[PDB]
């Protein structure tokens, strides 16, 4: 019943400047041994219950001209792995699409709750504000989230907003996403 | 800014006893097919791309070293030390917001997911359903998974889709429910 990963983080800049390098044995959910490119061989760590088996993963490990060899260059991997895409994944956008209406009330006892659902974006970076006759109103019962994601590489999420309802009022959501300088807007009046 | 590029490599017993997950600051790229020795993307969008890299002598080291330590070192502590396990917890919500009539795609989402061994099933009122898509699991930061289950459906007043998560053949199911908002 148990797991292991053998997991390799490649960690990097925008352009496509590497960063910082790693490989990880894990048995269980336990970690036991990581590369350390300063003593150039895979160093133990989490000395727990597992501490010997720690020192045995790393030798066998350390034993291997090509998987060492490997590691050393890594970071030099990194770029040419990653570099035929990295530009289109660091500038791949999806604009989100806006929608207000309103919903049975959550928290507190205002006649009106309104929802603002922002869907459909990428990456998973957003601002929601809401606006009263275009005067900005601050955050009280203003509760979201943190970006669904969808797993269909587009993300989603909600901002609520209890209020009451005057004719003459109209209330706007602005949302601001990282991949569009042009913000989105929706309004809703009584 | 910084960007994560993930290449975890797993072994277990059960499922998919063996499994490879590259994702890019949590969305997966593209996983990877042991039988055909070849990586599959999560978009077509990115096909090009899991075609070349022939880093395959690696995959196949990571491979043999993770299978190995399967075959020695569970045995012999099998029953020694107690089973890491997460009790995965599913969620169900629509693609886009909600519009009677109009097509829209449940989804199942899992998380908390551990081991990676599962099996969903939807219904409808208990009435099973099919159409639905492969669930797809993922590695996730932190040395765990999370998995995701799509469904193609047009909302209407009355329904009530329920999504089932049976976590290790049968041991401990989870289920999530829908309805319309
Ligand atoms: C990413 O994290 C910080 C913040 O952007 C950055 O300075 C650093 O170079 C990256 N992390 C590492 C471990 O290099
Ligand atoms: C849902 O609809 C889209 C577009 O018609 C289609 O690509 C997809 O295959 C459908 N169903 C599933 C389960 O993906």
């Amino acid at each position: 019943g148990f797991v292991a990963h053998v997991e390799s983080t490649c960690v990097l800049n925008d352009a496509g400047t590497p960063q910082d390098f790693t490989y990880c044995v894990s048995f269980n959910k336990d970690l036991l041994a990581c590369w350390d490119p300063d003593v150039g061989k895979i160093v133990p760590c989490e000395f727990g219950v597992l501490s010997r088996l720690a020192e045995i993963i790393s030798n066998i490990l350390n034993e291997q001209e090509s998987l060492i060899h490997r590691l050393q260059n890594g970071l030099q991997d990194c770029a040419t792995h990653t570099q035929p895409f990295w530009d289109v994944l660091t500038h791949r956008t999806r604009a989100p699409s806006v929608r207000v209406a309103q919903t049975t009330p959550f928290n507190t006892r205002e006649p009106v709750m309104l929802a603002c659902y922002v869907w459909g974006f990428y990456p998973a970076d957003v601002t929601i504000t809401w606006m009263k006759n275009g005067q900005l109103v601050p955050s009280h019962s203003n509760k979201e989230k943190t970006a669904q994601p969808n797993g269909d590489w587009t993300y989603q999420t909600v901002s609520y907003l209890a209020l009451t309802p005057s004719y003459g009022d109209v209330y706007t959501c602005v949302v601001q996403h990282s991949g569009t300088s042009e913000p989105i807007r929706g309004d809703w009046t009584p | 800014q910084n960007h994560t590029f993930r290449h975890t490599l797993f072994c277990q017993d059960g499922i998919p006893n063996i499994g490879l997950s590259e994702t890019y600051d949590e969305d997966e790229l593209f996983s990877f097919d042991f039988s055909q020795n070849t990586r599959v993307p999560r978009l077509p969008d990115f096909a090009e791309w899991a075609q070349g890299q022939g880093d395959a002598s690696a995959i196949a080291f990571d491979k043999s070293f993770c299978e190995m330590l399967m075959r020695e070192v569970s045995p012999k502590l099998e029953g020694q030390i107690p089973v890491s396990r997460g009790l995965p917890v599913a969620e169900v919500f629509t693609l886009k917001p909600l519009e009677f009539g109009k097509p829209n795609t449940l989804v199942c989402f899992i998380s908390n997911l551990f081991p990676p061994t599962l099996t969903v099933n939807w219904q409808l009122h208990s009435a099973p359903v099919e159409g639905a898509s492969p669930t797809s699991i993922s590695a996730v930061d932190g040395l765990t998974f999370q998995a995701f289950s799509y469904l193609n459906f047009t909302p209407e007043p009355f329904d009530l889709y329920s999504c089932t998560v049976t976590h290790e053949i049968d041991r401990y199911t989870a289920i999530a429910y829908w309805v319309p908002q």
